[PDB]
């Protein structure tokens, strides 16, 4: 199961 | 015993035209699950192994819209990281992450990580201990203090502690059949001679999984490296893996050598020598 | 950084005239992930090759596996022929059965 979020850089 | 989750994720820019191309793989140990390509009709997460099938919509629906928010994500980043590199907009570029958890035998959470990397170099990655960032260039570290103050860690090591270890050990189960399962190297040596005077041995590994293993050549009882070829693990296509250490010898003097193969699925190593 | 692909041409399984195989090519080690693939059989394309989905290793190198079926004879000649941004130009690797 991913990762509910992902901030960008 | 141990046991690990992973996804992998590239998206490339295509300047020329379009978005960047994005590709999404997830695996349990050496065993990819799920996957998902923007170039695909779907532009939806989709199963690649059997045990995964038994998820219900609800699954498929939702990692499809978090992937897709990766995708995303990706997009932004591969702009963001031009501009921090002060690089054209005619090239095209790269963006990889990697993340996932480890657990030990008894499934408990033993570690997690993180990383990012730039054109195939390592952009950011979270510490061991899921509390620091190591950033690999200045570009990186405007991005570090980004995240310090979003606190991503902190969701980062959350997710990684808790929802990935979860998961792993709920697909372990459903998967119990082939996840818990080892198979174990089927070996076997062949003779290639290579003149009048000399002759190959090369010692096979074959059908194994987990892709860990170690093969060694031995001469009359010690190791030896020197004439030796060792070909990088490869997968079979069914699932299992391959492998082959090769030495050249003086022919006649086969008897001498032996090839050792360690594997998980070994209760002792095994020991090859030449008919 | 750019890094340039290793290759390995072999078949799923031991091989024998007549019998019914697989012909892979894993191309790994490489860097950017565009590259173009193809197997050969007797120096002609051969079509409906499919292939693994993108994924890389710990030092961010991609890899991928190409395959098809195919049965190994005396006669044929099979192969893989690689195309990357790192080579000056196509490389081939034959099919080795003891390999």
């Amino acid at each position: 199961s991913l990762y509910n979020t992902v901030a960008t850089l | 015993g141990s046991h690990s989750m992973r996804y992998f994720f590239t998206s490339v820019s295509r300047p020329g035209r379009g978005e960047p191309r994005f590709i999404a793989v997830g695996y349990v140990d050496d065993t990819q699950f799920v996957r998902f390509d923007s170039d695909a009709a779907s532009q939806r997460m989709e199963p690649r192994a059997p045990w995964i099938e038994q998820e219900g919509p609800e699954y498929w629906d939702g990692e499809t819209r978090k992937v897709k928010a990766h995708s995303q994500t990706h997009r932004v980043d591969l702009g963001t990281l031009r501009g921090y590199y002060n690089q054209s907009e005619a090239g095209s570029h790269t963006v990889q992450r990697m993340y996932g958890c480890d657990v030990g035998s008894d499934w408990r959470f033993l570690r997690g990580y993180h990383q990012y990397a730039y054109d195939g170099k390592d952009y950011i990655a979270l510490k061991e201990d899921l509390r620091s960032w190591t950033a690999a260039d200045m570009a990186a570290q405007t991005t570090k203090h980004k995240w310090e103050a979003a606190h991503v860690a902190e969701q980062l090591r959350a997710y990684l502690e808790g929802t990935c270890v979860e998961w792993l050990r709920r697909y372990l189960e459903n998967g119990k059949e082939t996840l818990q399962r080892t198979d174990a190297p089927k070996t076997h040596m062949t003779h290639h001679a290579v003149s009048d005077h000399e002759a190959t041995l090369r010692c096979w590994a074959l059908s194994f999984y987990p892709a860990e293993i170690t093969l060694t050549w031995q001469r009359d009882g010690e190791d030896q490296t020197q004439d030796t070829e060792l070909v990088e693990t490869r997968p079979a296509g069914d699932g299992t893996f391959q492998k082959w250490a090769a030495v050249v010898v003086p022919s006649g003097q086969e008897q001498r050598y032996t090839c050792h193969v360690q594997h998980e699925g070994l209760p002792k190593p095994l020991t090859l020598r030449w008919e | 950084i750019q890094r340039t692909p290793k290759i390995q041409v072999y078949s799923r399984h031991p091989a024998e005239n007549g019998k019914s195989n697989f012909l892979n090519c894993y191309v790994s080690g490489f860097h950017p992930s565009d590259i173009e693939v193809d197997l050969l059989k007797n120096g002609e394309r051969i079509e409906k090759v499919e292939h693994s989905d993108l994924s890389f290793s710990k030092d961010w190198s991609f890899y991928l596996l190409y395959y098809t079926e195919f049965t190994p004879t005396e006669k044929d000649e099979y192969a893989c022929r690689v195309n990357h941004v790192t080579l000056s130009q196509p490389k081939i690797v034959k099919w080795d059965r003891d390999m």
